[PDB]
RNA sequence: GGAGCGUCGGGCCCAUACCCGGCCGUCGCCGGCAGUCGAGAGUGGACGGGAGCGGCGGGGGCGGCGCGCGCGCGCGCCCGCCCCCGGAGCCCCGCGGACGCUACGCCGCGACGAGUAGGAGGGCCGCUGCGGUGAGCCUUGAAGCCUAGGGCGCGGGCCCGGG
RNA sequence: ACCCACCCGACCCGUCUUGAAACACGGACCAAGGAGUCUAACACGUGCGCGAGUCGGGGGCUCGCACGAAAGCCGCCGUGG
RNA sequence: AGAGGGCGUGAAACCGUUAAGAGGUAAACGGGUGGGGUCCGCGCAGUCCGCCCGGAGGAUUCAACCCGGCGGCGGGUCCGGCCGUGUCGGCGGCCCGGCGGAUCUUUCCCGCGCGGGGGACCGUCCCCCGACCGGCGACCGGCCGCCGCCGGGCGCAUUUCCA
């Protein structure tokens, strides 16, 4: 019995590979990361049949979904208490993440006042 | 601000904005005004029509005092005075006519261009062309010869 | 005034925050914690203001007065109401519709103190 | 290489310019040394009139 | 497929103005409203100047006003500028007027003001005449910036009365080969 | 105040939902009449000719009027002259189609794109099926489906054509007011012709699927259509 | 007795082409919305005298400009009224106005989308330092580093968990 | 997203080139560094201030500069451009 | 000391090993599924909540109503007074209102025809009261109407609570 979403829709992605980068499976010094390549020869960047995908915007996602997460709710990096009660009012479509560098002992702080307020927290049960 | 220059769009891309064909060398054309009479004539004698070749008289220890003549126009002579000898005047009853002593206020020459208002006035000037002149006699006024 | 105010607020002020592709305000007497000219306790000569109560029981509403601005001292005034649910809401709603101050928050207002009173009560298992 | 209408100009940027380029980073300094100067004279020149004659 | 050149797709106009300045955005607020809602084109043409660039809402002088008011029927009728009043010190009566413009220079104001005139903001001539019953629509010369002297058919070009761009005007600075006849030819 | 109000706006409620029926009433007619032209129209040549053949005679009936025009070649590689032509037919896609009044000046169009056109002459049929199924009012420059009469009446009730049976009889009879009505339907968007083609680089007569095929243009629009 | 050659049928196979539908973007709409009636819109409203089943007794037009949900009407009783939304109860509401309205926002309809050299726009893409600002975070563990952990974004990237 | 399988597709990038998978050159691998800058001059576009003006320098007056080598002011406000 | 004297953090290339999985078309790659793993969310029914309503059980105190107080809103009579825009009257600040002016006067004064200061004049800025008008978010005071809070009363066909 966790928070429930306001409308649960169901979210369709495009595409859910990551576009790598070309030749990216060749080398170490080149990085998954994304370039377009802007080569003069280049089977990728000429499009031919058989390469690694091209990202264009028409793989966008539908804007009703699009930064949903799978439970139904947008996150918002919350980083102390008092940036919780901003939520207050959404608490239904959007969800508290608290930060990496929150401390052990305020993260706690933050939950409990969530739970208070029906905030979904995204990352509760971690630190401790 | 460099964040808002062309070259950090550029990045990735090769040549940098200026193509593979021909390449961003050094100095193509010659460097400078070069080539003036060849091979960049064109650009120069359908943009700078005489250029090249002399003309007139050399003079050689040119001061530009002695030459010192700044000139004032009928049109806005009035502006060189306050409103109110404009105004009285126009009035008073006597047939009066304010001076307005030209070179006072930094011009040294009166040309003619513009209409001047029905409203007497001695000018005194260093010179004065002829129109000027014959508009201020219409006026109902005198011009004055000032060393 | 208050639309030139906002022109020169609307991207920079303190109180707001964005963030993770949504804007928020944490400006006071802005119900509804937007960063929209509607909802923005700041600007407008008349404002409600919904918070909870010091106390931890009950809702304080807080009107602005109108009678001067430029002394914020004297400016808001706060009332608390600590009563049974329906009647808190009713009270609150009054205040904004009966008095024909600023009918455009009437409902954010009740819903904000629909919120606090969820929020204060016995939690959960 | 003059592209398509401009002035042509002559810019005097052919000596060896950077090496005598004079910056004024000095000024203030130099406008607080004279004004301090100014006043020290004024004071040893006591009743005299500090313009000068 | 489909054959069209999307080469001349996108026009080009301005929607709203570049400027950042917060009353002239309020301004330009005020007028998409009464534009839309209105049936004026007075209201359309006032926003549609609004958006436009310093140079290209050219500065009214006095004078001009005056003479565009001078003309027979226009009397008792509100001039509307959307640049700038100046003086005009080359002229000296000046007729009791009803102005409106986002600026007026101070000395221009004065020699308004002083003849019985009025000076009316645009938020004022909205709440005035919100459909711009009653108004002159004027400009200043948008041919007037020295810069347009520099174009045209290119100077050395027959029959082109283009001035050239030159570093400093004299006896020798340009005025030889090719505008003497008696050094090499001439246009 | 009050009542003389509510029962001003009844009124005019009314007096709205009367002027409807009528309008209604006359297109109701209209078809009627419509139909009955068309059933006059089809006896009439044979009656004709019947007449001809009861002599030793012949009757050559009208030249017509109207013809169908279906690009099906596409738009790779095609000369200025004819590219021209095409979009001065309003066939930019590959199967486009339009209805085109015919007379010396359109036909000696149509033989300068030849090749990168089938075209003939539709029949009523045809017209009705091209127009209800894929009939599209070009309004405020917007492609927007004949949904509702409003629509053509809006555009076209200036010309008195105020419902698509108004559109149809001015597209198959080529009224006066036949430019306006053809030009205010957008292109026809047919599909692939189901069956597929015969050739379509080649002319009819001669195997292929381009030129004239005259009465034949019917049988490849219920393919597409 | 073709799986060859010439002439011809039906049938079927599939392209990023064509059609219908979804979704992303771009362009265009004198596009819409700062709070109102109204769908080929072809009026609305005083207010005064005279009256009333009267009306405006005009085209096989097939019809748009006039007609059958009322104009006068039921109630108080031939005379009066035909009344006010702090209450008509509402498909239109002109008395006040979004859940919506960061108006650099939000919303609706069409159309369209290859791209080297090159140009332009937008990047809540990214790096380092400065003025402001977050009653920001941090030995109850910052930066960095690692991660077959969970996610977001078309993407540049980013956020969370564990170490 | 880690591994493995299978069907279909699929030549190695960068580059000059009419034409590169090329029997064209550069490149074993990884890390860090690494190339459209600044000044001056012009031009056009755009934003802001003032407008027949505009202007700021250079200088001067106000502080030991914590922040200041700033900020402010000047019949110098206009010699002058 | 998972900080051990070239010792903070300790990346990659590269190597050892441990675990898992594979292996005759060099590997690697794109699309699509499947199989296996790794963890992550569950559920030892997840039948998820929220309004309103009906019932049957328990629960305290009020809403409704007035009375007393406080605070707020809005309103016109602009009623009374403060407040300020445009206009007119005072020529009243004008010398008890200053600056500016190539307007004037050397009838003046002071210093040497000129400088400084008066004195006229013009432009601009301020007092007095009356009248008209925009009665303007620029405010007070009473009166009115409405709202809210507190405190009195109202004991139970109302009043919320809980399951
Ligand atoms: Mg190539
Ligand atoms: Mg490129
Ligand atoms: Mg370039
Ligand atoms: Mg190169
Ligand atoms: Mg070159
Ligand atoms: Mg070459
Ligand atoms: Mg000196
Ligand atoms: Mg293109
Ligand atoms: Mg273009
Ligand atoms: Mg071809
Ligand atoms: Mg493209
Ligand atoms: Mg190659
Ligand atoms: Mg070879
Ligand atoms: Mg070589
Ligand atoms: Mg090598
Ligand atoms: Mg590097
Ligand atoms: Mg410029
Ligand atoms: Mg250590
Ligand atoms: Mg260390
Ligand atoms: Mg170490
Ligand atoms: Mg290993
Ligand atoms: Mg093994």
């Amino acid at each position: 019995a966790a928070l429930r979403p306001l409308v649960k829709p169901k979210i369709v992605k495009k595409r859910t590979k990551k576009f790598i980068r070309h030749q990216s499976d060749r080398y170490v010094k080149i990085k998954r990361n994304w370039r377009k390549p802007r080569g003069i020869d280049n089977r990728v960047r000429r499009r031919f049949k058989g390469q690694i995908l091209m990202p264009n915007i028409g793989y966008g996602s539908n804007k009703k979904t699009k930064h949903m997460l799978p439970s139904g709710f947008r996150k918002f990096l919350v980083h102390n208490v008092k940036e919780l009660e901003v939520l207050l009012m959404c608490n239904k479509s959007y969800c508290a993440e608290i930060a990496h560098n929150v401390s052990s002992k305020n993260r706690k702080a933050i939950v409990e006042r969530a739970a208070q307020l029906a905030i979904r927290v995204t990352n509760p049960n971690a630190r401790l | 601000p460099s964040r808002l220059r062309k070259t950090r769009k550029l990045r990735g891309h090769v040549s940098h904005g200026h193509g593979r064909i021909g390449k961003h060398r050094k100095h193509p054309g010659g460097r400078g005004n070069a080539g003036g009479m060849h091979h960049h004539r064109i650009n120069f004698d359908k943009y700078h029509p005489g250029y090249f070749g002399k003309v007139g008289m050399r003079h050689y220890h040119l001061k530009r005092n002695q030459s010192f003549c700044p000139t004032v126009n009928l049109d806005k002579l009035w502006t060189l005075v306050s409103e109110q000898t404009r105004v009285n005047a126009a009035k008073n009853k006597t047939g009066a006519a304010p001076i307005i002593d030209v070179v006072r206020s930094g011009y040294y020459k009166v040309l003619g261009k513009g209409k001047l208002p029905k409203q007497p006035v001695i000018v005194k000037a260093k010179f004065f062309s002829r129109r000027a002149e014959e508009k201020i006699k219409g006026v109902g006024g005198a011009c004055v010869l000032v060393a | 005034s208050a639309h030139l105010q906002w022109m020169v607020v609307r991207n920079c002020s303190s109180f707001l925050i964005k963030r993770n592709k949504q804007t928020y305000s944490t400006e006071p007497n802005n119900l509804k914690a937007r960063n929209s000219f509607r909802y923005n306790g700041l600007i407008h000569r008349k404002t409600v203001g919904v918070e909870p109560a010091a106390d931890g029981k009950g809702v304080v509403v807080v009107m602005k007065r109108r009678s001067g601005q430029r002394k914020p001292a004297t400016s808001y005034v706060r009332t608390t109401i600590n009563k049974n649910a329906r009647a808190t809401l009713s009270s609150i709603r009054h205040m904004i519709r009966k008095n024909k101050y600023h009918p455009d928050l009437r409902m954010a207002a009740i819903r904000r103190a629909s919120a606090i009173l969820r929020s204060q009560k016995p939690v959960m298992v | 290489a003059p592209s398509r209408n401009g002035m042509i100009l002559k810019p005097h940027f052919h000596k060896d310019w950077q090496r005598r380029v004079a910056t004024w980073f000095n000024q203030p300094a130099r406008k607080i040394r004279r004004r301090k100067a100014r006043q020290a004279r004024a004071r040893r020149i006591a009743p005299r009139p500090a313009s000068g004659p | 497929g489909v054959d069209i050149r999307h080469n001349k797709d996108r026009k080009v106009r301005r929607k709203e103005p570049k400027s950042q300045d917060i009353y002239l955005r309020l301004l330009v607020k005020l007028y998409r409203f009464l534009a839309r809602r209105t049936n004026s084109t007075f209201n359309q043409v006032v926003l549609k100047r609004l958006f436009m660039s310093r140079t290209n809402r050219p500065p009214l002088s006095l004078s001009r006003m005056i003479r565009k008011m001078k003309l027979p029927g226009r009397e008792g009728k509100t001039a509307v500028v959307v640049g700038t009043i100046t003086d005009d010190v080359r002229v000296q009566e000046v007729p009791k007027l009803k102005v409106c413009a986002l600026r007026v220079s101070s000395r221009a104001r004065s020699r308004i003001l002083k003849a019985g005139g009025k000076i009316l903001t645009f938020d004022q001539l909205a709440l005035d005449s919100p459909k711009g019953c009653g108004t002159v629509l004027l400009s200043g010369p948008r041919k007037g910036r020295e810069v347009y002297r520099h174009f045209g058919k290119a100077p050395g070009t027959p029959h082109s009365h283009t001035k050239p761009y030159v570093r400093s005007k004299g006896r020798k600075f340009e005025r030889a080969r090719g505008r003497r006849a008696s050094r090499g030819y001439k246009n | 105040n009050f009542a003389e109000l509510k029962i001003k706006r009844l009124r005019k409620k009314f007096a709205q939902k009367m002027l409807r029926k009528a309008r209604r009433k006359l297109i109701y007619e209209k078809a009627k009449h419509y139909h009955k032209e068309y059933r006059q129209m089809y006896r009439t040549e044979i009656r004709m000719a019947r007449m001809a053949r009861k002599a030793g005679n012949f009757y050559v009936p009208a030249e017509p009027k109207l013809a169908f025009v279906i690009r099906i070649r596409g738009i790779n590689g095609v000369s200025p002259k004819v590219r021209k032509v095409l979009q001065l037919l309003r066939l930019r896609q590959i199967f486009n189609g339009t209805f085109v009044k015919l007379n010396k000046a359109s036909i000696n169009m149509l033989r300068i794109v030849e090749p990168y056109i089938a075209w003939g002459y539709p029949n009523l049929k045809s017209v009705n099926e091209l127009i209800y199924k894929r009939g599209y009012g070009k309004i405020n420059k917007k492609r927007i489906a004949l949904t509702d009469n409003a629509l053509i009446a809006r555009s076209l009730g200036k010309y008195g054509i105020i419902c698509m049976e108004d559109l149809i009889h001015e597209i198959y009879t080529v009224g006066k007011r036949f430019k306006e009505a053809n030009n205010f339907l957008w292109p026809f968007k047919l599909s692939s012709p189901r069956g597929g083609m015969k050739k379509k680089t080649t002319h009819f007569v001669e195997g292929e699927d381009a030129g004239n095929r005259e009465d034949q243009i019917n049988r490849l629009i219920r393919r597409m259509n």
